[PDB]
């Protein structure tokens, strides 16, 4: 039910979004 | 010829085995002479090998005596002199 | 005598050398005719070509070496994996474009040829040009993955390795 | 003109410089102020080109040092022969080499150490030796202990001769610089004189002393009734019975009927089934052909008569459109720099030692060597280590030449200049190759480990899974197995039993050699080997190429060859000298050689070595577990390190108890090295500052002020202890395992 | 003979376009019009990043939620009776 | 003669002579009084 | 840019200046020492921080001191 | 006895260890002629083991439940031969060495270059100093009272 949806979100999608945001933050100015 | 020296070795197997045992036993006892009490302080002024032919130390003299036996005058490979 | 290796563009104090690998007419023509070096054309079409090549090439490894390679559904699963890789690559391209180029700034590409002749710098090194390039890359890559799947598992052509 | 050129009485023989430590250098001769001096004396002892700038003076010193080294080697050989003659069971091993273990060391009965005299058989107690001297002595025809005593005496006499020669040639007749630079004469004499005549003499000994005595031994006659070697020269009739061709004398040799000598000069291949080694008739013919080849080779260069070549002439004629002037200028470099010659010779010798190690196991030359597994493993590992160390020294001395003797204004060479003008391309390409090889070699092991741990054996890289077959090596093996029939028609068998000729040689119920199969696991280890070799090459070549300068340090040459750093500037400049690069490359050489010897040990114990019964069934030591277990790191950890260490850890209370003690000692020294490798001298000098206070409080502070070790010296100590501990761990583990189970 | 000009720093420092080609478009006009029409929505870099990240995450979650036991062993679940513990624990 | 005596007084030579004498003394004591765990 | 400072324990033997790899230091007139000259660091923006001057300092303690500070492209010795 | 240990003359594990050692030594005796030198060497080891175990019995050592001697250090008057007397002898030898070193370091301190007598040792001076350690406790005590032991800085 939930694990099949939550594990890809926490293990792949959230790290990707956080990495993209952090990279755009550190490359500013 | 090979099958003549095979005959020679057949007749002298026991004698050569007694040479092997003596020469290995002397080689081992060379490291144990002092503990045995054979070659030590007052008589080791020269080599225990030298004492072997003048004092008859137990194990280094059996090898000397057996070393050449049944061999000719100039055909013992373990002693240059043998029967000079 | 006759030496083959020469300093780059005749300048001995630029950190490069001219070798047959780098300066032969065949390789020079081949590199000049790749979509990555077509300066005077819309970057969107170049990105379309690049994506069409790369997404098409990416299908094979996923389909054949994947965990479900021995399943009857291996082709579709591998094509989906290749499409996901294309999506990730497009995300990386968009990230690089946003981080590297501001909207108003001009191009960072060189404005001189090897002969010193002034040219128009490549619009690919601008924000709009890079955005068009990555959009074309995404569209081409998805289409290439779909085309490889259609050729391999919809028409089932007698390819030796499938 | 080539002629003898000497100087008479150049250096006076006196004890006055023995009483003045550090006399050889200006700085050290003044005496010590701190403890650093004590180390500086030993580090600069043999750095002759730093003592004087005179090339002749340096050359005389190296010439005498070589004589000293030769004297030491002769002393070592004399000791080996004397211990074989006096403290060994060689004469008993001769009559039963399959059931008696060689031993030439007997310990004294003190503090309970007499347990090391184990039962090696033959009514003898001692320490089992793995040098292989017994098989070499049997091959040479040595039969009694008396002939070993005479060899020891002769080696002692020769050692005295070399020592006297060194003294005489440094103090009485010192050759001039022109004598050393006569490279054509030296090459001619070393090719024709040393090697050719040496091999010719050894061939004569083999056809006169070795072949007949070994024919008697292999026939099963007692060693004590074999005729003495000189008896095979005195009456030629004894030699005309084993080989009737000897009745013809030397007439066939001079009339060009050489096939008449086919009885004792053969081209067979394979191994002697009674012996398990190469046919002696093959070896004698090999040496006789090598003698002629080298005697003809040693006539290539021009010395005093018109005929011959000029080395400079050959060098200056090899140039092309890509290499400019070519090799012009190399003759001047190689005739004025000792370090370049040392570098080249070290590289070649280290490479040749590895080839020797590879060839001796696949073609056992000595009798009863193949079935003595402990000797084979020890010889292979020893020669691999020697080769690796010499190869590393080659890079070290190439870097030294680059730092000191390189001078484009007077000794320009186009090839070296062009190499230095694109070093970035070389180093970056080697970097990429190293990364690619590391991934595609080691990450396959990680993939296999993860698949096995996840319950997916069908997704691994294995022979029962996704295959990676070494097809090229398999094709080479098949080609070499078919050589006797099509490409080497005069040969009877292939050059080795490992090519695949579908035969196995068994001696004394033990497997000598058999066709070695290659599969996926071998494909993995070979690329692992290539990766480590490439990384070592990268580390050493980067140090050699960037020794003079880099973009970080434009003037790295003025800092010397061996300096710690250039300060914390530019982000940090630690270990930028060429010395550091050798210091780092020693670790990778150690890693590579350790993996190679582990591969050899596991493969031999799993697929070659074993036992054979009187039914035709072969049972290997580890039962062919290499193919399915050597493909995961867990396999190496469990089935090789854990399984085969069970011997050395249960050797206490036996004759092998000295190997467990050395096992623990090697572990301790290896751990000890990490204190030096992980720290720095600034902490230790401050710690010493407090101890000096405690000594001054009690008026026991020494005048020689205690100093922490220098930055470079700490690295040297750390790497030396690391290498010693690592190599000794494997020495003890291998010896215990292969003596207990072999 | 000289490679240092203060008026031309780009030439002096090697700011050249080595393999860049100024040739016109080698693509056909109709094909370029088709691609320009049907790839225009993906040329907004701000929109593309958000769309790719969010849609890819949603698609990944949906596909993981629609996987069957044939595709994933973890979805199939255990099929064998469980093993017992070392000293009778369950 | 004087110089050779000076050399024989250098640290390593004196050290090896001293430790050799010490090792010989300890070895002979252990040979004639072996296996000593206590002091009677 | 790193910080380079000079203290009046200077004896003016000019050892630091000729050990500078980037020409940061120079000698200026003075009256506090027999040599009538003291060191100065007017170009610390070219300082790399290799501390070669302190290795050439004869005074005890050092008369020239280098403090590693904010890093620039010049201070890290980068040519790319 | 002390700490639940039994004397090694009473404990059966000690005798069992002695029997097993002799049995292990006698198994290798079977592989040699009764008159050979290795047979004579293993017999000497057997006598050495017998003497060792008999001595350990006679000295009055305490053995644990494993048959091995255990040392008693707390200060018991019947166990001074295991730590106290050997410790006193060690402290006499080490103080001797330290005092001879200190006197030699003091004797060469007042010279032109005293670092040369630290790498090239003045052997006659060392011979003079060496035998002063036989009375090292008395001198070490006496420079404590006067104040020639500690440098007051
Ligand atoms: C928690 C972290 C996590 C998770 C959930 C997964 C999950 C997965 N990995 Mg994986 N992986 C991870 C971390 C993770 N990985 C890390 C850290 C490494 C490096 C060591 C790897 C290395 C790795 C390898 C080498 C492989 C996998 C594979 C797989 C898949 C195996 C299932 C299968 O057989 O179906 C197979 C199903 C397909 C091939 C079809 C997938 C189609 C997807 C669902 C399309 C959607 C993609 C989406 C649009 C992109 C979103 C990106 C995001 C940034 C927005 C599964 C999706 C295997 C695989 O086949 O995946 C490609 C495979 O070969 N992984
Ligand atoms: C892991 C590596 C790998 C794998 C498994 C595949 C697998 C495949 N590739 Mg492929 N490819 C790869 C790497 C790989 N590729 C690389 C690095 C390139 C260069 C960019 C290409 C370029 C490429 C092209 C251009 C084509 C393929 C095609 C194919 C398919 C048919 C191949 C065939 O039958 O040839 C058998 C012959 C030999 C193996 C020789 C197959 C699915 C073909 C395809 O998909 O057709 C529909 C096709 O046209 N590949
Ligand atoms: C590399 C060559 C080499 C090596 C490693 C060995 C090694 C060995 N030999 Mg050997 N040997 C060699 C060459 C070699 N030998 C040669 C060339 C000969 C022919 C001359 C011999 C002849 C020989 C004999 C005849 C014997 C050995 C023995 C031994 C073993 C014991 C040695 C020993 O305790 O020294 C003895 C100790 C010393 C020599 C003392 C070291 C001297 C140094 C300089 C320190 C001096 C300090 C001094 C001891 C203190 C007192 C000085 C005084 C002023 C107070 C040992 C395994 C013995 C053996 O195996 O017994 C079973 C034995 O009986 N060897
Ligand atoms: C046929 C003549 C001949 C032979 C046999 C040799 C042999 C050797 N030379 Mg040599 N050399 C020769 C001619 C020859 N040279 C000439 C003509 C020159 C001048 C161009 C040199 C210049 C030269 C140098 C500069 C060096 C050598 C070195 C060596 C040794 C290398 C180490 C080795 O392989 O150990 C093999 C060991 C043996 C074979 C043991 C036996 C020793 C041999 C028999 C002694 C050689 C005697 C010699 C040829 C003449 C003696 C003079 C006479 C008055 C007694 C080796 C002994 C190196 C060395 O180690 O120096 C000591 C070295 O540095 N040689
Ligand atoms: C350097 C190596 C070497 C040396 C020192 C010798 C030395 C000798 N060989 Mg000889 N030999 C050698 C290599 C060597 N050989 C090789 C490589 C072969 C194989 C081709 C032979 C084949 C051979 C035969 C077939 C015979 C000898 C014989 C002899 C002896 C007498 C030679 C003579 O005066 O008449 C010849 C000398 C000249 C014409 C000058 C002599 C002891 C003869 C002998 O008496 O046997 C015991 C004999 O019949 N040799
Ligand atoms: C025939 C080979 C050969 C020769 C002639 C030389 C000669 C030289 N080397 Mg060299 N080298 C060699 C091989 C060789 N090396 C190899 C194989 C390596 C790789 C490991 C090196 C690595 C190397 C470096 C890195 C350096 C030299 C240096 C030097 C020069 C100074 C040597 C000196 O004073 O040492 C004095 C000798 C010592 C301080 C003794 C060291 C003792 C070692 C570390 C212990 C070895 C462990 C031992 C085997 C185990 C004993 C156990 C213990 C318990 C007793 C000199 C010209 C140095 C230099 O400045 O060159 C100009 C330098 O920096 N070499
Ligand atoms: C086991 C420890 C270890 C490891 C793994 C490495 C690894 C490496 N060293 Mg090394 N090194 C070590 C110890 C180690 N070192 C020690 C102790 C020393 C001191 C002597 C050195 C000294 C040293 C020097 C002097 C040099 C190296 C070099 C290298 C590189 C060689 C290129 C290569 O193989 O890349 C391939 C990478 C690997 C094999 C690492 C493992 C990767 C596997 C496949 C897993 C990856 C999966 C995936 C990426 C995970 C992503 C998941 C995500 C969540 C992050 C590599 C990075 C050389 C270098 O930089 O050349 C390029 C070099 O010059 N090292
Ligand atoms: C700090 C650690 C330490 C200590 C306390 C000891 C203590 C001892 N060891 Mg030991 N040992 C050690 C480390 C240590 N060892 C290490 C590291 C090793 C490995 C090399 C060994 C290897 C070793 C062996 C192989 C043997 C010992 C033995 C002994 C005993 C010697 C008794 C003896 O000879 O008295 C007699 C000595 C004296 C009375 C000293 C006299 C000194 C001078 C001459 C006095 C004259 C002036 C007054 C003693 C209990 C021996 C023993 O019998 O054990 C039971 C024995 O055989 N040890
Ligand atoms: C004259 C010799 C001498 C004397 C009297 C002392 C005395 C002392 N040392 Mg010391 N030390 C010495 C030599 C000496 N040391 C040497 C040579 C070294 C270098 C290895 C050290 C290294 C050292 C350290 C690292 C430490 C001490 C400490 C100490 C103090 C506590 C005792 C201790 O830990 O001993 C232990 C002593 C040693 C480990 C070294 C002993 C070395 C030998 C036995 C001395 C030989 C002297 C000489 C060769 C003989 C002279 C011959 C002459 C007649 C010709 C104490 C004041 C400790 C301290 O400050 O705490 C208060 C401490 O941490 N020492
Ligand atoms: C690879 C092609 C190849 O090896 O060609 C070999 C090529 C031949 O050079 P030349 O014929 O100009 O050299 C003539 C003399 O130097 C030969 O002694 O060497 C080079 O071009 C330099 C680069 C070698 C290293 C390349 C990597």
């Amino acid at each position: 039910n939930l694990p099949s949806i939550f594990v890809p979100l926490v293990g792949l999608v959230f790290p990707a979004i956080a990495m993209a945001s952090l990279f755009l933050h550190v490359q500013k100015n | 010829v090979i099958d003549y020296y095979l005959e020679k070795s057949k007749a002298n197997k026991e004698l050569n085995d007694k040479k092997r045992l003596a020469t290995t036993d002397a080689n081992f006892a060379r490291a144990y002479t002092v503990e045995f009490g054979t070659c030590k302080f007052p008589e080791n002024f020269t080599g225990c090998q030298d004492l072997a032919k003048q004092k008859k130390v137990p194990f280094l003299s059996e090898d000397l005596d057996i070393e050449c036996e049944g061999k000719d005058i100039y055909k013992c490979g373990s002693n240059v002199f043998w029967k000079w | 005598t006759y030496q083959v290796i020469q300093p780059i563009n005749g300048d001995p104090f630029i950190g490069s050398l001219e070798t047959p690998i780098t300066s032969s007419p065949l390789i020079a023509w081949y590199l000049s005719n790749l979509p990555g070096y077509r300066t005077a054309v819309d970057p969107l079409l170049r990105g379309i070509e690049v994506g069409l090549a790369h997404g098409y090439l990416l299908v094979g490894p996923f389909v054949i070496t994947g965990p479900l390679r021995n399943a009857p559904n291996h082709g579709a699963v591998g094509s989906l994996g290749a499409a996901g890789l294309i999506v990730i690559l497009s995300i990386t391209l968009t990230m690089y474009g946003i981080a590297s180029f501001k909207e108003g700034d001009p191009s960072t590409a060189p404005s001189l040829t090897l002969t010193g002749r002034k040219k128009v710098p490549d619009p690919l090194q601008t924000a709009d040009g890079w955005a068009r390039f990555t959009g074309g890359f995404f569209f081409g890559g998805i289409s290439g993955v779909i085309w490889a799947y259609f050729l391999l598992y919809v028409l089932d052509l007698p390819y030796f390795v499938k | 003109e080539v002629k003898i050129l000497v100087d008479k009485d150049p250096v006076k023989t006196s004890f006055e410089e023995w009483a003045k430590p550090g006399h050889f250098s200006r700085t050290i001769a003044k005496g010590p102020d701190t403890t650093t001096w004590i180390w500086n004396l030993h580090a600069d002892a043999h750095d002759f080109d730093s003592h004087t700038s005179d090339l002749e003076e340096i050359s005389r010193k190296v010439f005498s040092a070589h004589f000293g080294q030769l004297s030491i080697i002769f002393l070592w050989l004399s000791g080996m022969y004397f211990h074989g003659a006096r403290f060994s069971n060689y004469e008993a091993w001769l009559s039963d080499p399959t059931h008696i273990g060689p031993s030439a060391q007997v310990v004294w009965p003190i503090v309970g150490q007499e347990i090391l005299n184990g039962d090696v058989g033959g009514g003898f107690r001692g320490i089992q030796i793995t040098s292989g001297f017994f098989q070499m002595w049997r091959a040479s025809g040595i039969t009694s202990e008396l002939q070993l005593y005479c060899t020891a005496i002769g080696a002692l006499i020769f050692a005295a001769l070399m020592l006297f020669a060194g003294w005489f040639h440094y103090h009485k007749a010192a050759p001039k610089l022109a004598w050393f630079q006569d490279v054509e004469s030296m090459l001619n004499h070393h090719l024709a004189g040393l090697l050719g005549l040496g091999s010719l003499g050894w061939a004569g000994h083999q056809v006169h002393v070795s072949l007949p005595i070994n024919q008697f031994l292999n026939a099963g006659v007692d060693p004590k009734e074999i005729p003495l070697p000189h008896e095979f020269i005195l009456n030629r009739d004894l030699l005309s019975q084993l080989y009737p061709s000897f009745a013809e004398g030397a007439t066939p040799f001079f009339t060009l009927n050489w096939s008449k000598y086919a009885e004792f000069l053969t081209f067979r291949g394979g191994l002697d089934p009674v012996t398990g080694g190469l046919w002696l008739t093959d070896i004698a013919h090999h040496h006789l052909a090598i003698a002629i080849l080298f005697l003809i080779a040693g006539h290539m260069y021009r010395t005093n008569w018109g005929i011959g070549h000029g080395l400079k002439d050959i060098l200056e004629a090899h140039k092309g459109p890509f290499t400019g002037q070519g090799h012009k200028g190399l003759y001047e470099i190689l005739t004025t720099s000792w370090h370049a010659q040392l570098s080249l010779n070290l590289a070649m010798l280290g490479s040749l030692t590895i080839v020797v190690a590879h060839h001796m196991y696949s073609m056992p030359p000595y009798p009863y060597l193949a079935t003595d597994y402990g000797t084979q493993l020890s010889l292979f590992t020893h020669h691999m280590w020697i080769g690796g160390f010499l190869i590393v020294g080659a890079a070290a001395h190439a870097a030294i030449f680059m730092v000191r003797d390189y001078d484009p204004t007077t000794r320009y060479n186009d090839l070296l200049d062009r190499v230095l003008r694109h070093r970035d391309a070389i180093i970056s390409h080697l970097n990429w190759a190293c990364i690619f090889l590391g991934f595609h070699s080691f990450g396959l092991y990680i993939h296999n480990d993860t698949m096995s741990a996840l319950g997916r054996p069908q997704d691994m890289f294995s022979d029962t899974a996704i295959q990676l077959q070494p097809v090229f090596a398999q094709w080479i093996q098949n080609t070499h197995a078919l050589a006797p029939g099509a490409t080497a028609p005069s040969a009877t068998a292939s050059t080795s039993l490992t090519w695949g000729g579908g035969d196995l040689v068994a001696v004394g119920g033990k497997v000598a050699l058999l066709p070695i199969p290659l599969g996926t696991a071998d494909f993995l280890v070979h690329h692992i080997h290539a990766f480590t070799i490439h990384v070592t090459v990268l580390i050493l070549l980067k140090g050699v190429l960037f020794a003079r300068s880099s973009r970080l340090i434009p003037d790295k040459a003025n800092l010397g060859f061996r300096f710690p750093c250039d300060g914390p500037g530019r982000g940090g400049t630690c270990q930028v000298s060429a010395w550091d690069h050798v210091f780092l490359g020693l670790f990778w050489m150690y890693n590579s050689i350790s993996v190679v010897i582990f591969h050899f040990s596991w493969k031999m114990q799993s697929d070659v070595w074993g036992s054979i019964s009187d039914q035709g069934v072969v049972t290997h030591i580890t039962g062919g577990n290499f193919a399915q277990s050597s493909i995961t790191i867990n396999g190496w950890l469990r089935d090789f390190l854990w399984a085969q260490a069970s011997q050395v850890i249960q050797s206490y209370g036996s004759s092998l108890s000295a190997y467990g003690l050395f096992f623990l000692g090697a572990h301790f020294v290896w751990a000890f090295s990490l204190m030096f490798l992980f720290s720095g001298r600034g902490y230790w000098q401050e710690l010493i500052e407090s101890i000096v206070w405690a000594h001054n409080k009690l008026k026991v502070a020494p005048a020689t002020q205690p100093r922490a070790l220098s930055i470079v010296q700490g690295r040297a100590v750390g790497v030396t202890h690391y290498l010693l501990g690592g190599i000794a761990t494997t020495w003890a583990f291998f010896l215990a395992r292969i003596i207990a189970v072999g | 003979s000289v490679y240092f000009d203060l008026e031309d720093i780009a030439n002096t420092t090697g700011q050249w376009d080595v393999y860049g080609s100024d040739a016109p478009s080698p693509y056909n006009g109709l094909q370029s019009k088709f691609f320009e029409t049907f790839a225009a929505p993906f040329t907004k870099r701000g929109l593309l990043l958000k769309f790719l990240l969010l849609g890819g995450g949603a698609t990944l979650a949906f596909v993981s939620s629609q996987a069957t036991g044939d595709d994933l062993p973890i979805v199939k679940g255990p099929q064998l009776p469980p093993q017992p513990g070392p000293r009778g624990k369950i | 003669m004087r110089d050779l005596k000076t050399y024989l007084s250098v640290a390593p030579v004196l050290s090896t002579l001293w430790f050799g004498a010490l090792a010989g003394l300890l070895i002979e004591i252990n040979r004639f009084f072996p296996d000593a765990l206590t002091f009677p | 840019s790193h910080s380079v400072k000079i203290y009046d324990t200077c004896i003016g033997c000019t050892q630091c200046v000729r050990a500078c790899p980037t020409d940061v230091l120079e000698m200026i007139p003075w009256d506090g020492c027999k040599a009538k000259q003291i060191a100065s660091a007017p170009r610390t923006e070219d300082c790399v921080g290799c501390k070669r001057c302190e290795s050439a300092c004869p005074t005890d303690f050092l008369s020239v001191r280098v403090y590693l500070w904010h890093e620039t492209t010049r201070s890290m010795g980068l040519a790319y | 006895d002390i700490s639940g240990l039994t004397p090694c003359k009473d404990s059966k594990q000690f005798a069992k260890r002695e029997k097993q050692q002799i049995k292990k030594l006698e198994s290798s005796l079977k592989l040699y002629a009764p008159e050979s030198a290795p047979a004579l060497a293993l017999n000497a080891q057997i006598e050495k083991t017998k003497r060792r175990f008999d001595n350990y019995g006679k000295y009055g050592l305490l053995c644990g439940s494993d048959g091995l001697p255990h040392l008693i250090v707390n200060g018991d008057q019947r166990h001074w031969g295991e730590f106290i007397t050997p410790g006193i002898l060690f402290l006499y030898i080490a103080g001797w060495i330290g005092w001879v070193g200190r006197s030699y370091l003091i004797a060469i301190s007042g010279e032109k270059k005293p670092a040369m007598k630290e790498i090239i040792i003045d052997v006659p001076l060392a011979s003079r100093i060496i035998f002063r350690g036989f009375i090292w406790p008395v001198a070490a005590y006496r420079e404590f009272l006067n104040g020639d032991l500690i440098a007051k800085d």
